[PDB]
Formats: structure tokens, C-alpha cells, sequence
């Protein structure tokens, strides 16, 4: 079902969702590398109880990133020029129990742009939900060194300072990776990232690199001044 | 009689005739091959060389005139088959 | 083989194949999403029992869009600007015996077009046959009810008087969708229909979309008055 | 890690690698369907002689063909036009124990162009390595016969003067294939072999086949005098 269309204004209103959602549709007229500043944030509210947050201002790009890597991509139509399909649940739709609504805002709106929202339903419940997390390595720091374990995909900020990656896995072993020989190992296993109305696809995004982790305990930046780097992680887990 | 003496894969002294028509030149082995020795007017020669092919070490076992072991070579200098070589004889 | 070769003519002679073919190859210089009205019809002839009907007068954009539905996708060279492979068996090939014989033909075809039919066949023989066919919705009926029981795939025509249509799953849920989830749904597993000649991709048909029918016992579509509508729907099933 | 970039000159000196690596990043500024005869040697040197051969003088356009087939397909960029991942281990990386390097050798390079040759580490060990060998006809004889069998990939050159290709499988049956056939039996497995800078995709180039081989045991070749025939073969065996 249609959740909400928003233009005109740079801020959505907090929208209420009572039926039992498994994914969201996002659409819009500006392509995937157009998104600037468009930030999401959706949770699950309880009556009497405890919130659950999933996602806590995400950037859009970063979230349709996670949510479309694989298989499928991000397409476009005549009257869209950006539609993608992000999942909530593993394979299923959230489970509502006694007083649950998800509560969906979007904010850091472009004036003159549109942005729809569609709800998708599964005939099926599963309490195995997504959580989006932000890591930030500053810019007036050389190097450092985050833990990434119990995760299975990040989202990395694409600059022209960073030197060396470096992954620790579960055996102990370390492995340093250059930016170009990472770009080309994430290219390998999804080839095609978005599909444009005109025909022609695009393999990679200029300024965001996806990096699936599996087995990595830690992963270690190396840089130079001038920049902040700053990862989004993706996992999986029961609430 | 102009001919060469060459070792095909399986490491097996062959030998083979060459063509004189606008120059020297060999072709058609149909396997790996590592020339060994060349003989023109039944008589042996060096200082040899390749014009269109650079390989040293064929280079170096055909020049040298002593008895050689085949047991150094590896399948590493093997040329690939359906090679066109051409040589360049003093005179 | 190479089975036959129609230019000049509206209607291809019938054509008798002997050999235990698998899959049929179907060459053209008309593009996939220019074909009007050629038809094709194939039948299994046979000197012990009945007649087999594989298709009878299918419509060959949907008879191309049925096979097509996965990683494989109609292609295109120089000389062809459609080549599409179209598979008749589950693993192997149809099993002929002593004289059955496969027969196929095409009809309503243009003058000044070419046609190829190619066979493929398999070292290996099975009874599994694919089965080819036709539901109607009228123009007088508000919503409709049908039963794709055994099915495993269908293909529509996209058309403005369709307003909802509800899947009714195995375990008993309904779930309605607007033709925009559908579609974006469906792009979801096949993002990419067809390479054309000059590099450019296209993701899917204006007027053809192909439904994936997943555990799925019933669909009911709603629409308004004013407009037929025709699903091509696919099965298999041992002779 | 950077093996090595070369410019200029026509052959690349005896690169070596000591630490163990996996995988090959080739990378160059020309593109996959202009290259002509560079060549590659990739061997491991156990010792006093009885070094290991996994590739001899192998022609680079076979050596990306028969490792990029698949989900996968090269890549590109706006600094490089071509950049393939070629695997040399089944599943970690190549293990060395005291004294053995990995020798690799480029040949008949262009002089005006630039190519960049990367390592891969693994944080694994494996014996299992991929090796490459060649097949060629005599160009004076209409027909020949191969045995394929453990080889589960091929390259094969196309030309006009190949009429018939028979594949004889492990259960005895023969099944003769046109080159029309063949291609379009390959296209349906890898759709799409590489990706353009700019945006286009091309699906197969115009003088080279990816023939997979499962379950077969012999390949005749029916063609005419006037060409050479090449098959680049890959197989995967315990060292």
C-alpha cells in the first residue's frame, strides 16, 4: 500500500504505520548519485514498553546502498527516476504484537523534489529484523581501528586520503588492501549497482564503496589529514 | 641438407628438415618444442641467432658444442607449438 | 538443426521435426518489444494415446517473455536484432518413440520480415514437458477470481483500467498490490529483459509484465470497466 | 599489493612474488576488445628445477575469457578502460614453503600503452591450483578430434571456416552444433561478458566463444583449410 508523496517541504511529517510491513519502496525523480543531504529514520514504537530503533538518521544513500546490494540494483522508470526496494525483516514481515506501529520520517528534504513511500507485506511473520549502525573516523587523526564483528555488510566514504585498509579476521590473520584493489574485489561480486532510464548502467558509485565482511573481526583505516570517513554497518538480529 | 636437431614435450630427440626459400625459417611442429642443435650443409654451426623470436636459452644450448644433459632445462623455455622461427646464419 | 526459414509469407508452412529436439531458438530482425501478432503453435503428434497440445496459438512475445525469466535473457547480434531460447523440456528432451513427431508452426507473421527456427537437442530424454496457456478477463467484469494452481509463472498486459490484484497465498492470506508493486516486485529477481544490438539494456516491456507465482493458489484482479485482459500463464508436469 | 606497472617498453622484466597471493589484478588503459597478442607466463619455481607451469605464453584475451565467466565480467573505470580479477587458487591462496616464488612474465606488449599487474593475499592455504593449456589444429586437415574430459572450461577462436562442432559426451551420445547454436547456448549462461566506461555493455566478443564443459569427453571439430583453430583450456588439479 501507498504510506505517503512528499514535495514542496523539506521535512516530512513522523508517519504512522499500523499493517504489518516486511519492505519499503522508495521513489524519487533524482537518480542515486544526485541524493545530497536526505536522511531516514524509522523505528518500531510500543505502547507500553521500550522503543526499538533501527535506523537513526541513515543517510538515503547509504541505506538504498545496503539494502540493494546483490543480486538486484536500484531501477528507474518514465516517471521515476529512482526506485529501489529496501528490506526490514529477514523473510517476512514484522510481527506486531499488542500496541506496535513502525514510525517512518524523512528529513534534510530537497524543496523541489518528490519522494514517495510504499509499504510491501509478506503472508509471513519473523521476529528476525536489520539494524543500521554509523561508525566516524576523524580527520585530524592519521590512523584507526574499529571492531566490526557480528556484521555483514558496511558502506564506506570514497576519498582521495585514504591509504591503506586493513582487515583482521577470525583466525588472527591480517590482510592490508589498497582502495583500488578493494573497489575491484567489491565490483566482483555485484557487477552492476543501478540501471538509468536511457539504458546505460552504473557499476559504482564516485564517493561510496560497499565492502560485504565475512569473518572480519576488525578493520583498521589508514589515512592522511583532511576528511572525516565514516561507515555504515548493517546486521541482522532478533528482537 | 639443412636440418635441427629439437626436443618435442614428452623430452624425445626429433629431427627436422628446413626450408631455404627466402631464407631460413621453421614452422609446423605441432607440439611444445625446445630447438637443441642446427645443422647446415651436414655440418655443425654456431653463433646462430633469431630475428623475430628472442630466447637466451635456446640461444645458449645451440652455440654450445659439448654434449648437453636434458635434465636441466625445464618446461619453462618451451616455446609454444605452431611457432614460426626464423634464423640468422653467419656466412 | 537449422528447421526452417520464413521470409515473403503471412503464415509458415507446417513444419514436422523428427529428432528428439530440447529447446527451440527463435532468430528475428524485428526487435523483442516490436512484435504485434505472430503467433506460434506447437503439438506433439503421437501413434500410442492422444495428441499432446503444448501451445496453441500463443502470442510470441509472451511465449518469448515465459522463457526468458531468470539469468537468461533474449539477446541480439549484426545480422539478428532478436535471438531468444526458448526450452520445451525440464532437463532433457521430448521422448519420441517410433513415428510421434513434434510439429510447429507460426502464423501472422509481416511480408517484409524474416523469421528463423533453430532446434537444440540433449543427450539426455525426460517425459517433464512445459504447457503453455490462456486466461481471459472481460471487458464487462469488475474483478475476477482464477485458480493458478500448478503454475509457476505468468505474463500480463499492462494496462491503465487495472486498479488491484491479490494474491491468495497456500497458508490462506490475501495480499493486494497496485500494478507500481507489482512491477517492482518483479524487477526485484530479473532486473534486466534484454540487451539491444547498440549496448543499451532494457529492464523490461511497457505493456508486458511477468509475474512469479511463488506458493501462490489464487489471483483476483480488480479493475474497472472498459478494457480485456489476457494472462499467458506456464506449467510442468509429466506426460 | 602493487606487483608491477609497465610502460613503455615491449616486455615486462621477470616479476616475482615471494609472499603468497591468490589472485591477479590485471589493469590497463586498453580495451578488452583491442587486445591483439600481449601475452602472459605464470609459473612457480619449487627448486632445483621441476618448477610448476600454470601458464605458458597463454594469449591475455583467453586468460581474462576463461577466468571472468560467470556471475562476474571485467570492469571499468575513468582512470583505467580494462581491469580484470583472475584467480589462480580454488577457494585460498598458493602455499610456499621455503623457497618457492611466483615468476610471472609479460609479452608482445604494445609500446605506447600502460598495463598494471596487482596481487591478491588470502588469509587461507590450499593446494588446488588452476592451470592452462593449448590446443591448435594443423590448418591443413578438414576435421580433427580432442578429448576435453577433467577440463570443465574452453576458449575457442571463431572463424567462418568452422562448419560443425560435435560434442561427444560420457554416455556415448554424439550432438552436433552450429556456430550460430553454440553462441547462443553460451549467451545463456553469462549474458553479459564486460562493461564500458561510459555505460554500454557488451555481451560477447566477435572472435571468441566460452564453451563450458560438463559431462564431455570429446570435441571434433568439421572446418576448412585456410585458418588456425585455438582452445585455451582451464582445469583445476592438486598440485
Amino acid at each position: 500500500m501507498k504510506i505517503a508523496t512528499i514535495t514542496g517541504v523539506t521535512k516530512s511529517p513522523e508517519l504512522q504505520v499500523t499493517k504489518a510491513i516486511g519492505a519499503l519502496i522508495l521513489s524519487s525523480d533524482v537518480a542515486l548519485s544526485a541524493l545530497t543531504t536526505e536522511k531516514i529514520s524509522i523505528y518500531i514504537e510500543r505502547g507500553n514498553g521500550s522503543n526499538v530503533i533501527l535506523a537513526n538518521k541513515v543517510l538515503l544513500k547509504d541505506f538504498i546502498l545496503a539494502s540493494t546490494y546483490g543480486t538486484e540494483n536500484t531501477q528507474s522508470d518514465a516517471d521515476n527516476a529512482m526506485i529501489a526496494l529496501c528490506e526490514l525483516a529477514d523473510e517476512g514481515s514484522i510481527y506486531l504484537a499488542d500496541k506496535e506501529s513502525i514510525k517512518i520520517t524523512l528529513e534534510d528534504l530537497i524543496s523541489d523534489k518528490r519522494y514517495d513511500l510504499h509499504g510491501i507485506e509478506e503472508p509471513q511473520q519473523t521476529n528476525n529484523l536489520f539494524f543500521f549502525e554509523q561508525k566516524s573516523v576523524a580527520s585530524e587523526e592519521f590512523n584507526k581501528k574499529i571492531d566490526v564483528q557480528g556484521f555483514d555488510l558496511a558502506i564506506m566514504t570514497v576519498d582521495d586520503s585514504v591509504s591503506d585498509l586493513s582487515y583482521q579476521y577470525s583466525n588472527g590473520q591480517v590482510v592490508k588492501y589498497l582502495p583500488f584493489e578493494l573497489q575491484t574485489l567489491s565490483r566482483d561480486i555485484d557487477p552492476i549497482q543501478a540501471v538509468l532510464s536511457d539504458g546505460k548502467v552504473v557499476q559504482g558509485l564516485t564517493d561510496r564503496l560497499t565492502l560485504p565482511l565475512v569473518a572480519v573481526v576488525g578493520i583498521e583505516i589508514n589515512k592522511s589529514q583532511g576528511s572525516i570517513i565514516n561507515f555504515v554497518v548493517r546486521c541482522l538480529k532478533t528482537v | 641438407m639443412n636440418f635441427i636437431q629439437y626436443i618435442d614435450d614428452s623430452y624425445a630427440v626429433k629431427v627436422k628438415e628446413i626450408n631455404s626459400s627466402e631464407g631460413f625459417y621453421i614452422n609446423g611442429i605441432q607440439t611444445p618444442f625446445f630447438i637443441l642443435s642446427v645443422f647446415i650443409g651436414n655440418k655443425r654451426v654456431t653463433g646462430v641467432e633469431f630475428n623475430n623470436y628472442d630466447s637466451l636459452p635456446m640461444l645458449s644450448v645451440i652455440n654450445d658444442l659439448g654434449n648437453i644433459d636434458l635434465n636441466v632445462i625445464p618446461q619453462n623455455y618451451f616455446a609454444t607449438a605452431f611457432t614460426e622461427i626464423y634464423f640468422n646464419i653467419p656466412f
